[PDB]
């Protein structure tokens, strides 16, 4: 988290897709351990496909430059969040900020 | 030869961690030259108790994930590393964490033995969510000075010890923020003597006149060397 | 039969128990049954995997197990999956909670058992005894053994006529209790016959 | 701004503090800057290049 | 670069300092009074040098 | 002929069957350094044997945090595959 | 084509060191010289050092 | 008063548990009574060492237990639970007895 | 030397 | 929890009124300490006469 930013921290880590940013809103079950599982506000939620949201983390794997990309649940256990907020900080991201 | 001794007058603690401590009364230009070698030796040289071989069952490596828990597994081996123990008797243990179900696992859920005391009551290690979910850790704590890695600690180990013991790094010294103060001394007939205050910041496990005593004990025989030999 | 047990005459001083723990009269018996059955089922796993010493301990109604083996790889297998595999086995065996500790033994070339069981193997896919036992000897003095012994004996090379043979090098002490030797044997079953393999590692002395 | 932020904290308005020296224990002449700067580590490491 | 901003520190003057205008008998003992902490660094003195 | 994938190893001795089970290859985790062995990779007719088993490169460590094997349909000993 | 095809994923983990290159978000490079001990640092008058 | 009676076959090892088990009475309670050597049981036996026949043929072995009586004389809250988590090392069978 | 250690003297093991 | 003791290797008398007293080995960053507090000692707190 730099303490001296610009602001445009946030744009950019959102939308470099290295965090798990939340497709439908609501509550969560979270399971994690191995998947978020995300409860959909029934206001976004389809009538049919009852349906809730269970996003996949990636976990500990080489990228490109032989680093490593991992993602980190940043929500916890019964908690609300709403369309475009993130769940899971990236590699160098914090509370979906970016931490060089 | 018109030297005088200073003693530990007043004792106070502010806290259970942050404590002061005077020391009266110095001589002339003696209050810096204790000051800094007080300071150098109590941050560099002081023997604490840490944390050094986590072993969690079920686990493969250090950057694996368990099954129910918040933190991954090296966010819990950080959170280890910063624990605070106490031992008395032994220079090493063996505790044990076992916990199920759904909340925090603080640092009191460890299953104490008689001689080691966890002065940290609310330090978080995992987070546990799901209530059929369990962790059961065996945690060994050496004790030591200064810091000592995981590499040179990869090697360095005679007791040829099994697979499948994490190693976490030790930060064995208790001590981690130290400032001093020459005052003015309050003499009823001298004016050129002076105090000390020193400012200590313990890791809540070292008591304060002990770790100035040991100090002084380890600087007297360091100087022991220029004393008896030329 | 002349000769006494190299280990069992130096239990008190300088070799150490594998069994190492206190009961009574009345579950003493019984404890050493389940000790017998253990190590025996262990053996039974893990004869690929090179395996030297089962260290039995158990404290407060739950079996410690030690396994010093020479590569710990074959005997973890993926990180707990086999190891955690033997454990139940083991609790089952015994009726109590088990615990399995497996040590790396570094220089199997030293230690003395595992080098009898690769001579045995060796037997037992027609190799030159005498080369074995020469490659026994080789090695061990290689890897600073102070001395080595060993010993083979009964229908070598399938003879109708059994007999022994042995290669020293080095100093093996017998008589001096405060020498380490460590002692183990073997036997090969061969088409001929059992080919026993007796071997004697002298580490060093002892002072204290 | 930056002054005025730096008196809502209890920090001397300069930017500067007085740093002694934990060596020989006595002070810097001159007082010096100290502060927070975010510092990132580039992905040339030594023991790659050794 | 950072030797000649010690010396341009080191050698320099400032009209009063700790120390102007006293006398030294050598060089050793202005190294001295700079250790103790009764002149400073640069204070004009007449010294005595050979 | 085709090389082949076994821990026993050649010429080296007591320094080659470790970080890797009785089939061969590495055995996963552990704290491999440089000149270990992880996958033992060599054939006969290459007293005619050598090795070719891949290794770890001079001067890294680690921990094998995965094994992935989509090999000759073969790939077995008896039944792990 | 390809026969017996198995990939192991090591994972070092690299601390710091004398050498390694270090830099802020304004163009000051910078390759870490002396990895200090914390004693020996430049201390302000509350304790902390920097 | 808190009786303890330890019992091991290696008599260092029995040593060992006593100071400890001491160590652990002596910084939470106070006056330990102290550790008091009782007779060892050498129990002995002798065993013909030939598979079939040779009488005069025998090993005579021997296991020794050690018997050490630590006696703790006031019982506080503090002193007798900190034993709980204290467990002493493998081979040594205590024998807590409070009065 | 022996003035710190005379100095040091008093509350040491 | 044991410290090294050193043994004084060397006193180089360049001159009746000169030494250098070489001495060696001694823990991480406690050369440091033994000479600033030897030095603080004999430059301010000597005694003697003159």
């Amino acid at each position: 988290k730099p303490l001296v930013g610009t602001g445009m921290e946030r744009a950019v880590a959102v939308d470099s897709g290295v965090t798990a940013v939340a497709k439908r809103g609501g509550v969560v079950q979270y399971v994690d351990a191995s998947r978020i599982v995300i409860k959909v506000n029934e206001d976004e939620m389809y009538p049919g496909e009852a349906g809730i949201d269970i996003y996949n983390l990636t976990k500990y794997t080489r990228s490109n430059q032989n680093t490593c990309i991992n993602q980190m649940p940043c929500v916890s256990l019964g908690e609300p969040v709403e369309r475009g907020d993130v769940l899971a900080d990236g590699p160098s991201t914090d509370l979906g900020e970016l931490a060089l | 030869t018109e030297f005088l001794k200073p003693r530990l007058v007043d004792i106070e603690q502010v806290s259970s961690t942050h404590a002061k401590v005077t020391l009266e009364p110095l001589e002339r230009g003696f209050g810096h030259t204790l000051g800094n070698a007080l300071r150098r030796i109590l941050l560099s040289s002081m023997p604490g108790c840490a944390v050094t071989e986590v072993e969690i069952d079920g686990v493969l490596h250090e950057y694996s994930t368990k099954e129910g828990v918040q933190e991954d597994i090296l966010e819990i081996l950080l959170n280890l590393k910063g624990l605070a123990v106490r031992v008395q008797g032994k220079d090493e243990v063996i505790l044990t964490l076992n916990k199920s179900g759904i909340g925090p696992v603080t640092a009191a859920d460890i299953t104490h033995d008689g001689d080691v005391e966890i002065v940290k009551p609310q330090h978080v290690i995992c987070h546990l969510t799901d209530e059929n979910a369990s962790i059961s850790m065996r945690i060994k704590v050496q004790r030591g000075r200064g810091y000592v890695p995981a590499s040179t600690r990869i090697h360095s180990e005679e007791d040829e010890r099994p697979i499948g013991r994490l190693l976490v790094d030790a930060c064995y010294s208790p001590v981690e923020r130290i400032a001093y103060n020459v005052e003015a001394a309050r003499v009823e007939q001298r004016t050129d003597l002076d105090k000390l205050v020193i400012e200590m910041e313990t890791n809540g496990t070292i008591d304060p006149e002990e770790a100035i005593r040991r100090a002084a004990t380890i600087l007297a025989e360091q100087l022991e060397a220029f004393v008896d030999l030329r | 039969g002349q000769k006494v047990h190299p280990n069992g005459i130096r239990l008190g001083i300088v070799k150490p128990w594998n069994s190492t723990w206190f009961a009574n009269t009345k579950e003493f018996a019984d404890n050493l049954d389940s000790d017998f059955k253990v190590r025996q089922y262990l053996t039974k796993e893990l004869a690929k995997a090179s395996v030297s010493r089962i260290v039995i301990e158990r404290p407060a109604k739950s079996i410690r197990v030690t396994i010093h083996t020479a590569r710990p790889g074959i005997v973890i297998g993926k990180k707990g999956e086999d190891v955690e595999k033997l454990r139940k086995v083991v609790a089952d065996i015994a009726g109590v909670p088990a615990q399995i500790n497996i040590a790396e033994v570094r220089k199997p070339e030293l230690d003395a058992k595992l080098v009898a069981d690769s001579i045995t193997s060796q037997l037992e896919r027609r190799v030159m005894f005498r080369r074995a036992m020469k490659r026994a000897v080789q090695n061990a003095m290689r890897l600073g053994a102070k001395g080595i012994k060993v010993e083979v004996s009964g229908r070598l090379g399938g003879a109708e006529i059994a007999r022994t043979e042995w290669y020293r090098e080095g100093r093996v002490p017998l008589h001096t209790l405060r020498a380490d030797i460590d002692y183990n044997t073997s036997e090969a079953h061969t088409t001929y016959g059992v080919i026993g393999v007796k071997v004697w590692i002298f580490k060093g002395e002892i002072l204290g | 701004e930056i002054k005025e932020l730096l008196k809502l904290g209890d920090l001397p308005t300069s930017g500067q503090i007085r740093l002694y020296d934990g060596r020989t224990g006595e002070q810097f002449e001159r007082p010096v800057t100290v502060g927070y700067m975010y510092m990132l580590k580039l992905n040339h490491l030594v023991d790659d290049k050794m | 670069q950072d030797v000649v901003l010690g010396l341009y520190y080191m050698t320099r003057d400032c009209v009063n300092a700790k120390g102007e205008g006293m006398v030294l008998t050598g060089p050793k003992e202005a190294e001295r009074l700079y250790r103790s902490g009764l002149a400073s660094l640069h204070a004009r003195v007449k010294v005595r040098i050979t | 002929g085709p090389e082949e994938i076994t821990a026993d190893i050649p010429n080296v001795g007591e320094a080659a069957l470790s970080k890797l089970d009785e089939s061969g290859i590495v055995y996963i985790g552990a704290e491999v350094t440089g000149g270990d062995i992880l996958v033992g990779k060599v054939t006969p007719k290459g007293s005619d044997v050598k090795d070719s088993s891949l290794r770890v490169p001079n001067g890294v460590s680690g921990t094998v945090i995965d094994v992935q094997v989509f090999t000759r349909d073969g790939v077995e000993k008896d039944k792990r595959a | 084509g390809v026969l017996k095809i198995v990939k192991v994923y090591l994972a070092v983990k690299r601390r710091i060191q004398p050498g390694d290159k270090m830099a802020g978000r304004h163009g000051n490079k910078g390759v870490i010289s002396k990895i200090n001990p914390i004693e020996d640092m430049p201390y302000d008058e509350n304790g902390t050092p920097v | 008063r808190i009786r303890i009676r330890l019992k091991a076959f290696d008599h260092r090892l029995i040593d060992q548990a006593t100071a400890e088990i001491v160590e652990t009475a002596k910084r939470t309670g106070a006056q330990v009574r102290g550790p008091i050597p009782l007779p060892t049981r050498k129990e002995r036996f002798t065993v013909l060492i030939s598979p079939h026949v040779n009488k005069d043929a025998r090993d005579q072995y021997e296991i020794r237990t050690h018997l050490r009586l630590v006696d703790i004389v006031e019982p506080t809250e503090k002193t007798v639970d900190a034993l709980m988590r204290l467990d002493l090392a493998a081979g040594v069978d205590v024998q807590i007895s409070l009065g």
